[PDB]
């Protein structure tokens, strides 16, 4: 996964939203 | 390692109630929930066996704040710690110790997770998980308001890995407790 470290391109973030259910 | 993912997404309503965030920004957060919490528990298991204690209470979960949370983060999270347990106490009618607590993050889950910490014949309080849940929630937010706040300033309206970036690395405290917990490791 990507972790901490990540934070020292992460504005290029195709990735989509987090959605939770509405059902 | 566990999911946070849908307590995370509470709080970020609760403070920037129109902002999203997405799936990338949410994989590093519950890092950061997990990784902290890793090094509050560590601490805390260790200090209760200095101290000569069998079980993990809220004063060592608060001691172990006070030694991982730099500065005035530390007495914020006390601060939501202690509160949180008061409240916990103070109204006993709600069925979910996450709700009589007044979380959004799940102390029962918590108070499990703890449980792995503790070496030997070693007791979790429940005190100590509710205290424990509240100053990850607060951690927590306060990344997502300072994260938020970047992207509103950007005008946009989703929070991305760059938004928490911003919020992390421009913040002196956030900065040293992350810098410090990635060195741990």
């Amino acid at each position: 996964s990507v972790g901490l470290s990540a934070l020292f391109d992460l504005d290029l973030d195709d990735s989509e939203d987090f959605t939770v259910n509405s059902s | 390692k566990e999911t946070y993912s849908s307590y995370i997404y509470k709080v970020l309503k609760q403070t920037h109630p129109d902002t999203g965030i997405s799936q990338k920004s949410m994989s590093i957060l519950n890092s950061f929930v997990n990784d902290i919490f890793e090094r509050i528990a560590t601490e805390a298991s260790k200090l209760a066996a200095y101290n000569k204690k069998s079980t993990i209470s809220a004063r060592e979960i608060q001691t172990a704040v006070r030694l991982i949370l730099p500065g005035e983060l530390a007495k914020h999270a006390v601060s939501e710690g202690t509160r949180a347990v008061t409240k916990y106490s103070s109204s006993t009618q709600a069925q979910s110790s996450s709700a009589r607590a007044g979380l959004q993050f799940p102390v029962g889950r918590i108070k499990r997770y703890l449980k792995r910490h503790a070496t030997g014949r070693t007791r979790v309080g429940s005190k100590a998980a509710i205290y424990l849940t509240a100053v990850l929630e607060y951690l927590t937010a306060e990344v997502l308001e300072l994260a938020g706040n970047a992207a509103k300033d950007l005008k946009v309206k989703r929070i991305t890995p760059r938004h928490l970036q911003l919020a992390i690395r421009g913040d002196d405290e956030l900065d040293s407790l992350i810098r410090a917990t990635i060195a741990s490791g």
